[PDB]
């Protein structure tokens, strides 16, 4: 009928969500789909249009409040559907772009071509959002922290990618490439995080 | 024969950091299994703020004296101890928020609900209440410059409540969850009413299910399965606990 | 404004906690002793240096957009934009903008 | 977003094992930190109590919280006491009970199956029984403990369910289904009584 | 029920059979008649969320007629063999659907006999969901079982096998 772009869309959405579901792979998003936007943009002004020429026409014209009230209801019911599938596909890509800011804030920001310009500016300020709050009156908790519990604070660790060296709180790591540390776990779960040391 | 129980306690009746943690966990276990934001109790994380700021600056004391016996196993002991504490307040607050943002709309309805029995400040932190205002005011930003800039007004609002399924989300109230009847919180249970004494001796509570209009009896030292609308209020009186 | 040289070790618990637990921030030797120097020199005794890397750390997540900010460019750069940030707010400079930092030829 | 949505309304199994870690055992400590009439650093924590542990005397068994005593498991400074039910004879007491009542399970201690994996891993050596015995009888404990639950499972109403003394564990484990499945049976009984 | 629930969604997109009450004007814009109208008592197939509307308000417009998935056909072979029954040939959304149709029509009878079926399936994929495969160094019927299944039971079962494979991989690390 009308329904179909949005119903596409929100089948591709759900496809993008049981593609990111499987395991924790951290994907990009898909890239964002302007044409079926743009392409149901074009249906609801096109579907505006049409309510205005009925309104007008209607004015002109002798209509009856039966055929007059009916189809400009249906035709509002049909912005109504179409909104409702864009808004749910905008919110997936929100969430999941939040997921993505939540988890990597102590990871890395990053291909952003993905991303329509209000979603890029939209994770841009949701970082200084992010940043904010961990700054502003938690600032002695890591709300960006591990969400595992902390079992054991001693651990031993191998250097996947070789930093050179680096100056820890007291000491400092030589993060040599293929050597093995002993030491605690909380002051290089940065490191593990981003990708330097592997064990446990 | 005569028991003499009410003399030897007659005899023996002439805020603690292990309470605070407790109430502390017990908070946490409520707010990971129960559907709705339950209140932010103020209080209690303003005590444990300041005690994790002196203790982290205790430890950074005995860190500097010791730069300069080898028994380091209490040291050890401080930094777990407050590692665990710090991972405790940062899965309740992410969680929070991730309720927050579940039901953004519906905190600013009842926010803007003068007929609302509550208000955003005595159900969040200032920090909730910045974040809860900011990401609001970006999403609404987003979804206006990105949908509804190309909308008639109408179907415009961002929490239409009226069109053909409402589009403000709400908690889940009939929400199934697992509780365990604590009982009072304090150790005496005639004191507490609604403490109905079941069959074989089984002090216990009496709830309705109105939808089926079923009294349930639930016993304490028992674990159940309930819908939360139900529980909701003993919960608030500390009398169940959510598993 | 009290010319000083702090040296490395002493920094290293401060700037850590600051850089590294604040935001996230990889730190090296080389970088530490260089913003040490740089710190020495925009302030004495060393103690209300906390906003200048505050400001720096922010800059740096704001521009930049990576870690291991101690290679000498980066510390480098978010200096001098702090310097340039400075000098249209009206420390090391508060002089006034210049068209040849902004007039070039292709 | 914030939370995970593996974390959305259950425990992984580290978050219960986390917060059984902070159940109280009786251990031996090892060392004898009693300073005497005749420096050192007290532990005084504040998410528990750090008088016994300022006050621990060699092989004088006290009682601390079980993460505090699994730190000093790692080295062998301490000795991690089992718990009255993790002795044979209860063990096969409870299997005697579970078999004759088909219909109600054990009173056993809520935390059991996770703090029997945890001294298992991590105190191995600190049983008077046969760990290899005890492996067995915690697994049939477990095996039989499920086939009750699949049994009750064939009784699920759509008004309230008594999982009554089951364990933390098994709870946890189960919460995602039973949970969700409790919810669609309200919802269609709701949606039948719209009346 | 949510509004961002996307298989309420998709749910809601799903054509229904039902008849005409009015000559309706100017109506079919893509019903194989734009600017010709709709007669009455005309049987068309309509998505059930502006179904849903069109059948309440007027005589309501448009009168539903029962689909073919809450046929007595269906309705006798859900009453018959719950397990084996292939519910995601006859839709991916049926449960959802159901609940929909139940809460506009009050139906008790099919609300009883979907909840019935939902117990007796629950009961089969728990059981395939608890079971765990373990290498000695994918089973035939776990497959051809969850071949049958609606993306809120392909929900369920992931969740609740997750939530198994979690708790052995803790148990045995």
């Amino acid at each position: 009928m009308y329904g179909d772009l949005g119903n596409k869309l929100v089948l591709e959405a759900k496809r993008t969500k049981q593609l990111y579901a499987r395991s924790n792979q951290d994907v990009n998003l898909p890239m964002y789909h302007e044409d079926i936007i743009r392409n149901i943009l074009k249906e609801v002004s096109n579907l505006r249009k049409n309510t205005e020429y009925l309104k007008e026409q209607q004015q002109l014209g002798m209509l009856d409040d039966k055929v007059a009230k009916c189809q400009y209801f249906v035709t509002l019911l049909c912005m109504e559907r179409n909104k409702r599938c864009l808004l749910a596909y905008q919110r997936l890509r929100t969430d999941i772009l939040d997921s993505m800011a939540w988890n990597n804030n102590g990871l890395d920001l990053m291909d952003t071509n993905n991303l329509s310009h209000q979603e890029q500016e939209y994770l841009k300020e949701y970082c200084d959002l992010i940043t904010d709050l961990k700054s502003g009156d938690l600032v002695d908790i890591d709300l960006s922290g591990s969400l595992v519990p902390p079992s054991d604070v001693f651990i031993d660790v191998r250097v996947l990618k070789d930093a050179g060296e680096i100056q820890t709180e007291y000491g400092v790591f030589n993060l040599i490439k293929d050597s093995q540390f002993f030491v605690r776990q909380s002051d290089v779960e940065r490191l593990i995080q981003q990708g330097y040391l592997q064990k446990i | 024969d005569i028991n003499i129980d009410d003399i030897l306690a007659e005899l023996d009746k002439e805020v603690s950091p292990q309470q605070d943690f407790s109430d502390l966990m017990k908070s946490w276990k409520n707010e990971r299994c129960s559907p709705e934001l339950l209140p932010y109790p103020h209080q209690l994380m303003k005590r444990l703020l300041n005690r994790i700021s002196m203790q982290s600056q205790l430890i950074e004391n005995i860190s500097m004296g010791f730069l300069d016996n080898e028994s380091k196993l209490p040291l050890l002991c401080m930094e777990t101890e407050l590692e665990r504490l710090k991972f405790v307040i940062r899965s309740y607050i992410r969680c929070r928020l991730s309720k927050i943002d579940k039901f953004s709309l519906y905190l600013r309805q009842l926010n803007e609900d003068e007929n609302s029995l509550i208000s955003l400040t005595d159900l969040l932190s200032k920090d909730e209440i910045k974040y809860h205002d900011t990401h609001s005011l970006i999403w609404l930003k987003l979804v206006n410059d990105s949908i509804l800039k190309y909308m008639p007004e109408e179907l415009q609002a961002i929490n239409d409540t009226e069109g053909s399924v409402n589009m403000i989300d709400e908690p889940d109230w009939n929400k199934f969850v697992f509780i365990h009847v604590n009982g009072p919180p304090d150790g005496k249970w005639n004191e507490d009413p609604l403490l109905q004494e079941n069959e074989f001796g089984k002090p216990c509570y009496t709830v309705t299910i109105p939808d089926l209009k079923e009294e349930v009896e639930l016993t304490i030292g028992s674990i159940y399965v309930m819908r939360y609308e139900v529980i909701r209020d003993l919960l608030r009186d500390d009398k169940v606990a959510l598993i | 404004v009290l010319p000083v040289k702090i040296q490395p070790p002493l920094l290293r618990p401060l700037a850590y906690r600051v850089l590294s637990r604040k935001y996230g921030l990889s730190i090296k030797s080389d970088g530490l002793s260089a913003l040490a120097e740089f710190v020495g020199t925009n302030i004495g005794a060393n103690w209300r240096q906390g906003p200048a890397t505050i400001k720096f750390l922010e800059q740096f997540a704001a521009v930049w957009k990576q870690q291991e900010r101690g290679l000498f460019i980066d510390q480098s750069g978010v200096k001098e934009v702090i310097q340039e940030m400075k000098e249209r707010e009206k420390p090391e400079s508060s002089k006034a903008l210049d068209w040849r930092d902004y007039f070039k030829v292709i | 977003m914030s939370l995970p949505a593996h974390l959305q309304q259950t425990f992984s199994p580290e978050e219960i094992q986390f917060i059984v870690e902070n159940e109280p055992i009786k251990i031996f400590p090892r060392i004898t930190t009693r300073q005497k009439i005749r420096n050192h650093t007290r532990w005084q924590l504040i998410t528990t109590d750090d008088k016994a542990l300022n006050n621990m005397v060699a092989m004088r068994s006290t009682e601390v919280v079980l993460w505090i005593a699994l730190l000093l498991k790692q080295q062998s400074k301490c000795s991690i006491v089992a718990p009255q039910w993790l002795t044979t004879k209860e063990l096969d007491r409870k299997i005697q009970y579970e078999k004759t009542h088909p219909d109600r399970f054990s009173e056993l201690p809520w935390n059991w199956l996770v703090l029997a994996r945890i001294l298992f891993n991590k105190a191995k050596d600190d049983f008077h029984d046969p760990i290899h015995e005890l492996r067995g009888k915690i697994q049939d404990l477990r095996e039989i403990r499920q086939i009750k639950v699949l049994k009750g499972l064939k009784y699920l109403n759509e008004s309230h369910l008594q999982l009554d003394n089951l364990s933390l564990l098994e709870i946890n484990e189960l919460r995602p289904f039973i949970t969700e499945i409790m919810d669609k049976l309200r919802e269609i009984h709701t949606a039948s009584l719209t009346a | 029920m949510g509004y961002y629930d996307i298989d309420d969604v998709l749910a809601d997109g799903t054509e229904f059979p039902c008849k005409f009450q009015y000559d309706i004007p100017g109506l079919g814009y893509l019903e194989n008649n734009p600017g010709r109208p709709i007669t009455k008592n005309t049987k068309l197939s309509l998505p059930l969320w502006l179904a849903r509307i069109l059948a309440i308000v007027g005589v309501p417009f448009v009168e539903l007629l029962p689909p073919d998935m809450f046929s007595t056909k269906v309705m006798n072979a859900i009453k018959t063999d719950p397990v084996a029954l292939d519910l995601h040939s006859i839709n991916s959304h049926f449960f959802s659907l159901a609940i929909k149709w139940i809460m506009l029509f009050s139906e008790k009878e099919l609300a009883n006999v979907v909840s019935e079926l939902l117990l007796q399936r629950a009961q089969e994929l728990n059981h395939h969901a608890s079971s765990l495969s373990i290498d000695l160094n994918t089973n035939i019927a776990t497959s051809t079982f969850l071949l049958k299944l609606e993306e809120m039971e392909k929900e369920i079962y992931k969740k609740s096998h997750e939530s198994y494979k979690d708790t052995k991989r803790w148990m045995f690390k």
